């Protein structure tokens, strides 16, 4: 009968499958290409001339990872897509390998980050409706997937239809003001920090201190300590003395395995759990050119929204995205939040004389099991309802106008 | 019919002659600069639009202004394959029209591919290495599409003996 | 200047640029920023031989920039920082500009309409008890502009960085009801501008490369006449996008975003900001004047400030004008437009146009007292 | 050819200093330079940088030593060496649209600004206010005026325009200048009536100018010709076309003979003769102008173009 | 954006050219008075050092800063020699020899901050500075010295020694002159 | 709503000499009724045909002493023909009139076709 449809969520770390009406993904991927590399003996001249029916061979997520005789591609780049022939391949084994979805009878909803160029969007359309055939897409904006997600799972009696979501990708991460449900686009503001960014300074800050990580190995590792070991920390200068003192207990061996040799090699794990997550207070750490803290960033964004719902904001800010997931993160942002709220109202209170006292703002942060997920929850709720099938680009529509329909954006 | 050699020469001393831009500040509007052959809002800057055509299906068209000249050009589509190919060759180059600084990013109606230059491209840019450009794309194109019909023909035989042979 | 002798300033202290002179004037002495910035050491640019002082103020600090943190102490027409504001007045009498006598001369100020009283009365304050001039007359920015042009009567389209007034003035009498703010000025188009170019992968995002984008604006954005137009123009062909080179000569290519940046003054939505455009703000200020007033506030649409020197501005207003009389007064009854006698003055010394009425009237004025507060009372 | 790049971008306008030891030139933008003669090598010497968008037009007064510019910001502005400074006095051009050139009176009294408003502004000094007030001449103009030049009486002022035409208008500011002596152009010449009109009908008027009798003026059009209209044949006209691209610039350099130049990047010469009243390509940029012995029997000429740079040619 | 900043700009201590006479609570001898509370500007430039150098602006907000910072770029200079060394011995005989060495001061050429700091214009300015300069040397090495060498081997630790690589915003006492 | 509102605003002779075989006459003329004046589209219509006859029914090799014939003028007037005849394709026209174009180009220059160009009289 009438067949699911499909949801794909073109993350920069992971790209998320399934079909519509599914409570988790069938498949978690790395968002990477495996091609075969022995074209670089000819192409020192000019890149890769493809023949044949070269460009089949190639292999995608965890078939790709660690192939020996093909080298991987990383395709998408701050959540934009910056290599349209590789991604273009990409959707090939995604739509027939692993979903095995005809696409001319199932509809596609296709995520989106907020930060995506209208340029990009006519092509994704293009290759979703011209190379592929789908008869229907949906370019749906990730932010209010996640804010949604959490409105579903989360307890009766508490689904407020507005909040504030902090989405951390693997890329970038977005600061989304909602109320009633309707996006507050000219409020938004992007922080150019995500994992990547924590990954490389962690990859860094073991290359200097640390050699004897093989260089293939490198971005393993920092992964690795980075997921198990690393946390949000309370107060930095205060840490680097804790470790220092009681390093006995603070420092931590890893225990890895060399890729070729399978030699068993071994490192301490020291400053790297706290530097690391630390970059999203800090942003001047990992990049030279933007320095408010994600805590300085969050009050800019509520403050600039209308004022009836900023009180309502602060009441329901969302984690959403695997970079939220270290330890204690929404503890210490809750901490900053509210020292800087407090004080505002406490200034207002000088200025009149202390004839009013302001009722307080109760800054409540919140999290949730989807959040490995939870965008791609969102989006297979979505379109599992009738609605879906409305708002949707026909086919014909694009048969009408060109590309030019997916201009548009929620600012 | 007409071989390639006396068509490319008359667009070339056209297109010559064309090529002498001027920079104009328009009448219009307060102190806009834009290209008047883009614009047309006031006509006795525009020139008179002339047409070289080799048969009746390649032609170039080219339509002056004070200061930008917008060359169109047509190029015959013999098989229902090079239809597809050459859109799809066109729509390719013409995503990239930020690099080409003299090219359109949609077509002229009833034209494959159509270029603009501005006075600016001509002061910039080299004006005579500007119509070598022209005359180079319009010497390869066909040659660039026989290309194409070739690569699509080698790889569905490949794709169907992929098949046939697991039997 | 006087017959005693005293000299008398002009002195527009204005939220973006101080513009200042003599009375009688036809151009202002001295331009420059109204900017204080202090010493910041950073990794990425380089140090060398240029000695930054703990203090740099006005054009040196926007100059030097790239070494300094820097604010502006005025927003909005208010003074943020009246130590900092102090200082960038301590610059503007001091030896680099005006090297005056304070104690010889009388000053004349301006004044944003609707501002909060606190405000004049920090500043009538400072000018005897710190500066103690000679005598202190404020003039307001609506009847400037109109001694400017040699007017008795108009309405004035005021437009700088902080913020847009609308201010009618019938035969030199002041219609204060029908004063109108509009929350947009050159301050947030920049602002604007900025998160434009962050969306074409350009990030600015310091105090240093603030007054960087706004010399993009300024050299690069153009109101749009026909939004249409301008929009088929940039998906049709490339010609809108026009490269600049930063100070340190990274080379950025600036697209449409010429004209979707200036167009915050007539869809304000664009910016957070809910209202309507100043076109449409202006035509109902005129359609809120007394019934046989408005025939003549139509021939004397007055331009003042820098943020009308976008390009095609005054073209663009007027076609919104007309487009909302045939809507509103003639019902569309199109071939009566025709009568509709309309004119914007759009001199081309349109920028300083505050100041030089400052300079005409302080000239007018110069020796006929009982005009200055004076002996400091 | 003596060459000089001063820049590689477009030389937008030049003008000469009274005895050729400074030359002022627009480096494609707002800013006027002027160049000193160091010896072989030029050297900048000032800025003139008050203008708010591109000057198109230069002209420096020989006698009174004085810069106008003017530009597509609609400013002109007189600049005067204060001292050792540039400064410059405000012009009321009123004008709606781009300034396109400037000329000098040859009484350096007053000067015309051509414009894209359809007008052409003759300015003279108002010394109450200490600042630079227009009068209009507009009526026959249907479009653009591209280029002027005055006759040596100072009151005949020839302009040519994208409308095709070629014209000759009595400039005669009754409030600055004594009434001039009859001409063969005309004995009548009020402020602004219409003394001549061109015959052509098809390309623009790129380049005008007077003998230094001011018995000829001569054209250049977009159609690759040449004019020369001779008022002692009663306004009979010369023409010829060329085979080559069209001219951008024109001068006399005597009474009989003519110096153009054009998209070919090279000058031109154009005999005359009074008796058959023909043209004559005696053959070999952007503006042409004469270094030395003036109009009436040049003896240096120099050019500046779009390619770029200075040229001098004897 | 907050690095650490100076805490101990008491209005009763004097300045030299752009830099604040902190009193010290060394033996070395030198022209500022004896410190006595346990926290000394040397103590806070080395309790900082960790933290501070991985920020990247830095706004002077007084002449305490302008010295405090000079400390912990000497400190991450400090360090290039000790890692070298196989015992604290060593390095502490090193480090007495290394701060002796005529350093640059403010606008002598070489000199790192010439935009930030001004040069002492006479005498009783300058051989003052250089006294206070070279006992605030002395003491840093040597507070070093006893913490940097893990004291079960003498071994110059990993967790210090890491940091040789990571210069003060790119800053280097050494100067670029050389 | 305001943002919307729109504001502001021969023959006999022809076939005589080419029946006589005087060819070198014949291009002579044809070129003699320029309908440059003509309100009428038909009349320049006509006038073009007319003189695509001479120069399809022309002999190639004769072309350089037909044009060679012409004045200045005439050549002027050839080049706005030859540019016209480009606008009606046909399967021989094309060949010949890029042959004519090459000959009156070496007769005429770039600058005649300028006058093509800036012609603002279309014939
Ligand atoms: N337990 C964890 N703690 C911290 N980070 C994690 C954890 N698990 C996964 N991550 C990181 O989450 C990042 C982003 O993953 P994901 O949210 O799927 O990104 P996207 O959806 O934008 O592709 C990855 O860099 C991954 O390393
Ligand atoms: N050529 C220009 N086009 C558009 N805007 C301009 C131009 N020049 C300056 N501006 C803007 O003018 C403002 C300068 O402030 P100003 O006009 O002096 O207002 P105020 O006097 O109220 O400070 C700035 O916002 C600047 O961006
Ligand atoms: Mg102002």
């Amino acid at each position: 009968g009438r067949l699911p449809a499909c949801v794909v969520d073109c993350g920069t770390g992971y790209t998320k499958l399934g079909y519509a009406g599914n409570t988790e993904p069938q498949f978690i991927i790395p968002s990477c290409i495996a091609i075969k590399e022995s074209a670089k003996v000819g192409d020192q001249a000019q890149r890769r001339v493809m023949k044949g029916v070269d460009d089949l061979d190639f292999f995608i997520g965890d078939e790709a990872i660690e192939k020996p005789t093909y080298a991987t591609k990383w395709p998408i780049r701050h959540g934009i897509v910056e290599d349209w022939d590789l991604m273009e391949r990409f959707m090939e084994q995604v739509i027939f390998k692993y979903l095995r979805a005809e696409p001319e009878d199932h509809y596609f909803l296709l995520t989106e980050p907020p930060l995506n160029t209208p340029e990009n969007r006519e092509y994704t359309a293009e290759i979703m409706f011209e190379s592929f055939n789908v008869p229907g897409l949906y370019i749906a904006v990730q932010a209010v997937l996640a804010l949604a997600a959490s409105w579903t799972s989360r307890q009766v009696g508490e689904r407020t239809l507005t909040g504030t979501v902090i989405d951390s990708g693997d890329g970038v991460t977005h600061v989304i003001p909602v109320a009633e449900g309707y996006v507050i686009g000219s409020c938004i503001k992007h922080i150019p920090i995500a994992g990547r960014d924590i990954t490389y300074f962690i990859q860094q800050l073991l290359r200097d201190r640390e050699v004897g990580i093989p260089p293939e190995q490198s971005l393993e590792t920092a992964k690795a300590v980075k997921e198990r070991y690393s946390y949000v920390c309370p107060d930095l200068v205060k840490e680097f003395n804790k470790y220092d003192t009681d390093g006995s207990k603070w420092i931590k061996q890893y225990t890895g395995i060399n890729a070729i040799s399978k030699k068993e090699f071994s490192i301490d794990v020291g400053y790297e759990r706290f530097l690391g997550p630390e970059i999203f207070f800090h942003p001047e750490f990992a990049n030279p050119d933007f320095t408010q803290p994600i805590s300085e960033v969050v009050d800019e964004v509520i403050q600039n929204c209308p004022i009836d719902v900023r009180r309502p904001l602060y009441k329901n800010i969302v984690l959403s995205g695997g970079s939220t997931m270290f330890r204690d993160f929404g503890r210490r942002l809750q901490r900053d939040l509210k020292r800087t709220v407090d004080a505002r109202l406490k200034l207002s209170e000088e200025l009149s004389g202390g004839r009013l006292k302001p009722k307080p703002i109760d800054v409540q942060v919140i999290t949730h099991h989807m959040q490995r997920y939870a965008v791609w929850f969102g989006g297979s709720m979505l379109a599992s309802t009738p609605e879906f099938y409305q708002v949707c680009h026909t086919k014909k529509d694009y048969e009408e106008i060109g590309p030019s329909i997916c201009r548009h954006n929620p600012v | 019919t007409a071989t390639l050699r006396p068509y490319l020469s008359a667009v070339r001393a056209t297109l010559q002659a064309a090529l002498c831009l001027e920079n104009f500040s328009s009448q219009v509007v307060e102190r806009h600069n834009k290209p008047e052959v883009e614009v047309r809002s006031s006509k006795e800057l525009l020139l008179q639009p002339v047409t070289i055509s080799r048969n009746e299906k390649e032609k170039v068209l080219i339509e002056g202004s004070i200061n930008s000249v917008r060359v169109s050009i047509a190029v015959k589509q013999a098989d229902e394959i090079e239809k597809i190919l050459c859109h799809k060759f066109m729509r390719f180059m013409m995503m990239r029209a930020e690099n080409f600084f003299i090219l359109r990013r949609k077509p002229v109606e009833g034209y494959d591919i159509s270029f603009l230059i501005t006075n600016f491209h001509t002061e910039q840019m080299y004006k005579h290495k500007l119509v070598d450009f022209v005359i180079h794309f319009m010497e390869e194109i066909d040659k660039e599409i026989s290309e194409m019909k070739l690569s699509v023909n080698a790889r569905a035989r490949i794709v169907a003996e992929e098949f046939l042979k697991n039997f | 200047m006087d017959s005693q002798g005293r000299k008398v300033v002009v002195c527009d202290n204005g939220t973006g640029f101080v513009k200042c002179g003599y009375a009688g004037s036809n151009f202002p002495e001295h331009i420059f920023p109204a900017l204080v910035g202090r010493p910041i050491i950073r990794s990425t640019t380089k140090v060398g031989n240029i000695e930054i002082k703990d203090l740099m103020v006005g054009d040196e600090a926007s100059e030097l920039r790239s070494m300094l943190e820097v604010n502006y102490p005025m927003e909005n027409g208010i003074v943020r920082n009246w130590d900092d504001m102090k200082h960038l007045w301590d610059y503007t009498f001091g030896p680099e500009k005006l090297n005056i006598d304070t104690r010889n001369c009388k000053i004349l100020l301006t004044e944003p309409p609707m501002n909060p009283t606190k405000n004049r009365e920090k500043i009538v304050e400072v000018m005897f008890e710190t500066y103690q001039f000679s005598g202190v007359y404020v003039a307001i920015q609506a009847v400037l502009t109109l001694y400017a042009q040699g007017l008795l009567t108009g309405v004035v389209v005021d437009s700088g960085d902080g913020v847009t007034h609308i201010c009618p003035v019938y035969e030199g009498f002041s219609l204060p009801h029908l004063t109108r703010r509009l929350d947009i000025a050159g301050r947030d188009i920049t602002r604007y501008l900025i998160k434009l170019l962050l969306l074409r992968g350009y990030a600015f995002n310091h105090s240093a490369d603030f007054e960087t984008v706004r010399m993009i604006k300024e050299k690069l954005c153009y109101v749009g006449y026909n939004i249409e137009q301008e929009q088929k123009l940039a998906l049709e062909t490339t010609v809108l996008v026009e490269s600049y080179t930063l100070p340190d000569g990274r080379i950025i290519k600036v697209g449409g975003e010429r004209f979707e940046a200036p167009e915050a003054l007539f869809q304000p939505h664009l910016i957070n900001v809910e209202g309507v455009g100043v076109a449409e703000l202006l035509f109902n200020t005129i359609q809120a004047a007394d019934i046989d007033t408005r025939s003549e506030f139509y021939k004397h649409i007055v331009l003042s400030g820098g943020s009308t020197m976008y390009p095609g501005l005054p073209s663009r207003l007027e076609r919104e004008l007309k487009q909302l009389y045939l809507e509103r007064v003639l019902k569309g009854d199109v071939e009566k437009l025709s009568k509709f006698k309309i004119r914007i003055e759009d001199p081309p010394r349109r920028k300083h146009m505050v100041f030089l009425g400052g300079a005409v009237l302080a000239d007018i004025m110069k020796d006929k007292d009982n005009f200055w507060m004076t002996r400091q009372e | 050819m003596a060459y000089h790049s001063f820049l590689v971008e477009p030389i937008s306008c030049h003008a000469w200093n009274k005895d050729r030891t400074q030359i002022a030139i627009c480096p494609n933008n707002h800013e006027v330079h002027i160049y000193e003669k160091s010896g072989n090598k030029w050297v900048q010497v000032h800025e003139l940088k008050e203008h708010n968008g591109q000057v198109t037009g230069i002209d420096w007064a020989p006698d009174s030593n004085r810069i106008v510019t003017c530009g597509t910001d609609r400013n002109a502005y007189v600049w005067t060496l204060k001292g050792r400074t540039w400064k410059p006095t405000l012009v009321i051009l009123r004008i709606n649209r781009a300034a396109r050139c400037v000329r000098w009176a040859p009484n350096e009294k007053k000067f015309a600004v051509g414009s894209g408003s359809r007008v052409i502004s003759i300015c003279y000094f108002e010394q109450e206010n200490d600042w630079w007030v227009c009068k209009h001449i507009k009526k026959p103009i249907r479009s653009t005026v591209l280029s002027l030049d005055w006759h040596p009486n100072s009151v005949l002022l020839a302009a040519g325009s994208c409308d095709f035409k070629c014209r000759i208008f009595s400039a005669y500011i009754k409030e600055v200048e004594e009434r001039p002596a009859p001409t063969p152009w005309g004995s009548k010449m009020p402020f602004g009536e219409l003394m001549f009109e061109s015959s052509s009908s098809c390309g623009w008027v790129h380049g005008v100018c007077f003998s230094a009798n001011g018995s000829r003026v001569a054209w250049v059009s977009h159609d690759s010709t040449v004019c020369l209209a001779d008022a002692d044949k009663k306004m009979a006209v010369a023409t010829l076309a060329s085979e080559t691209l069209p001219l951008l610039a024109v001068t006399f350099i005597t009474e009989s003979s003519l110096v153009a130049a054009g998209h070919d990047c090279f000058p031109v010469l154009f005999t005359y003769d009074s008796a058959a009243g023909k043209l004559s390509f005696g053959g070999r940029v952007s503006q042409i102008s004469v270094l030395s012995g003036g109009k009436a029997k040049c003896s240096q000429f120099c050019t500046t173009g779009m390619d770029g740079g200075m040229s001098i040619w004897d | 954006m907050p690095a650490y900043h100076s805490s101990l700009m008491d209005p009763d201590t004097k300045l030299i050219g752009n830099m604040a006479l902190l009193p010290i609570r060394s033996q070395f001898k030198g022209p500022a008075p004896r410190e006595t509370k346990d926290t000394d500007i040397v103590d806070e430039a080395i309790y900082y050092f960790k933290a501070n150098v991985f920020f990247k602006n830095y706004e002077i907000k007084n002449e305490a800063d302008r010295t405090l910072i000079y400390i912990t770029l000497y400190i991450s200079e400090c360090l290039k020699k000790l890692q070298k060394c196989n015992s604290k011995s060593q390095g502490e005989k090193e480090m007495y020899t290394l701060g002796i060495t005529n350093f640059p001061i403010p606008g002598e050429p070489g000199f790192p901050l010439n935009a930030i700091y001004a040069k002492p214009a006479n005498k009783q300015e300058d051989e003052v500075m250089r006294a206070y300069l070279q006992q605030l040397r002395q003491e840093t090495g040597l507070r070093l010295c006893e913490k940097v060498f893990d004291p079960q081997n003498d071994k110059p630790s990993k967790w210090w020694t890491c940091f040789v690589k990571r210069q003060f915003m790119n800053k280097s006492l050494s100067g670029p002159g050389q | 709503r305001f943002r919307k509102v729109d504001v502001g605003e021969d023959e006999g002779e022809v076939d005589s000499c080419l029946r006589q075989g005087n060819m070198t006459a014949a291009l002579q003329a044809a070129l003699k009724n320029p309908p440059i004046n003509t309100k009428s589209q038909a009349v320049k219509d006509r006038a073009g045909s007319i003189v695509l006859k001479v120069l399809i029914s022309f002999k190639a090799n004769d072309i350089e002493k037909a044009v060679q014939s012409l004045d200045k003028n005439g050549v002027d007037l050839l080049m706005k023909y030859i540019y016209k005849g480009f606008e009606s394709p046909s399967d021989n026209s094309s060949a010949v009139l890029l042959q004519w174009h090459e000959k009156a180009l070496a007769a005429g220059g770039v600058g005649s076709i300028v006058r093509v160009l800036t012609a603002r009289k279309t014939v």
